């Protein structure tokens, strides 16, 4: 399942 | 043997055609097991396996809810990227990431990834020390100044050693009738005159799963990697993969030629040669 | 900017046999930017129903796409595959071969 977090601001 | 497990995303910008449209799929080895469009009717995470359509009510809600967030932290970030690179609002502009783990035979970690790419060019990616960033230029370093303050390559590695691990080895169980059957090539040459004076020999490989595979043409026992023509691996449509390798060979020399085919479903390399 | 040309193979999910049903295949890949036009053709008339995979990409990042529709090889029938990408000045038709 994926990384809860992986929207991350660049 | 071995597996991944691969999330892949996709944002493409369209001034003047809406909002950047966001696709991400979802990989067990060469399985694709989830997937999210944002251009679909309702978008939501849908399963694309078998063994994922089991996971309940709860598991679907938090993976839509985590690929609509990326959707719009995607679009957020197009509109920065912009002002790193001093582009104007008017053109199309791509934001690829991919993450995920790689994990042995006993299910040990052996590598994590969390990389990103714009406009088709790498742009930041964690060091495989899962703590440490590699910036492909001054744009990218103002991101990794931002992540390195945010600390989020301790927060991947905790991820990628600990829920991606755990999580694939679940998906392998569940999935394991297929996941962890390796389908061997079927194998054959053909032969294809071209004039009188050479005929090409195509080594053939059909069916075969996971797609990593080997196909080379020796002459006398020397490797012909220079002279052999190797098309793209691809897919059948049906989960397997198919290859070929062709090399041309002078007209009656065809016996001095063999194929050489390496898959993990196979216990012992092949040769084969024309078979007229 | 940087662009990369689709690398194009159309060929059959199963080993061609005139009058046997089938699937045709257009396995478009290595391409950027992702935008990309692909049509079916049987004797140089779109197929209508073709549908495809969702968009993923390579190692190198270049994307790839898989089209494919049913189809009944024969003898006199000619197929190929029409694509459009910006690294074309025209679309490119590859035929199908069933050989290859």
């Amino acid at each position: 399942r994926r990384f809860s977090r992986s929207p991350i601001r660049r | 043997g071995s597996h991944s497990m691969r999330y892949f995303h996709t944002s493409v910008s369209r001034p003047g055609r809406g909002e950047p449209r966001f696709i991400t799929v979802g990989y067990v080895d060469d399985t694709l097991f989830v997937r999210f469009d944002s251009d679909a009717a309702s978008p939501r995470e849908e399963p694309r396996a078998p063994w994922i359509e089991q996971e309940g009510p709860e598991y679907w809600d938090r993976e839509t809810q985590i690929c609509k967030a990326k959707a719009q932290t995607d679009r957020e970030d197009l509109r920065t990227l912009l002002r790193y690179y001093n582009q104007s609002e008017a053109g199309s502009h791509t934001l690829q990431n991919m993450y995920g783990c790689d994990v042995g035979p006993d299910g040990r970690l052996l590598r994590g990834y969390h990389q990103d790419a714009y406009d088709g060019k790498d742009y930041i990616a964690l060091n495989e020390d899962l703590s440490s960033w590699t910036a492909a230029d001054t744009a990218a370093q103002i991101t990794q100044r931002k992540w390195e303050a945010a600390r989020v390559a301790e927060q991947l590695r905790a991820y990628l050693e600990g829920e991606c691990v755990e999580w694939l080895r679940r998906y392998l169980e569940n999935g394991k009738e297929t996941l962890q059957r390796a389908d061997p090539p079927k194998t054959h040459v053909t032969h294809h005159p071209i004039s009188d004076h050479e005929a090409t020999l195509r080594c053939w490989a059909l069916g075969f799963y996971p797609a990593e595979i080997t196909l080379t043409w020796q002459r006398d026992g020397e490797d012909q990697t220079q002279d052999t023509e190797l098309v793209e691996t691809r897919p059948a449509g049906d989960r397997t993969f198919q290859k070929w390798a062709a090399v041309v060979v002078p007209s009656g020399e065809e016996q001095r030629y063999t194929c050489h085919v390496q898959h993990e479903g196979l216990p012992k390399p092949l040769t084969l040669r024309w078979e007229p | 900017m940087i662009q990369r040309t689709p690398k194009i193979q159309v060929y059959s999910r199963h080993p061609a046999e005139n009058g046997k049903s089938n699937f045709l295949n257009c396995y478009v890949s290595g391409f950027h930017p992702s935008d990309i036009e692909v049509d079916l053709l049987k004797n140089g008339e779109r197929i209508e129903k073709v549908e495809h995979s969702d968009l993923s990409f390579s190692k190198d990042w270049s994307f790839y796409l898989l089209y494919y529709t049913e189809f009944t090889p024969t003898e006199k029938d000619e197929y190929a595959c029409r694509v459009n990408h910006v690294t074309l000045s025209q679309p490119k038709i590859v035929k199908w071969d069933r050989d290859m």
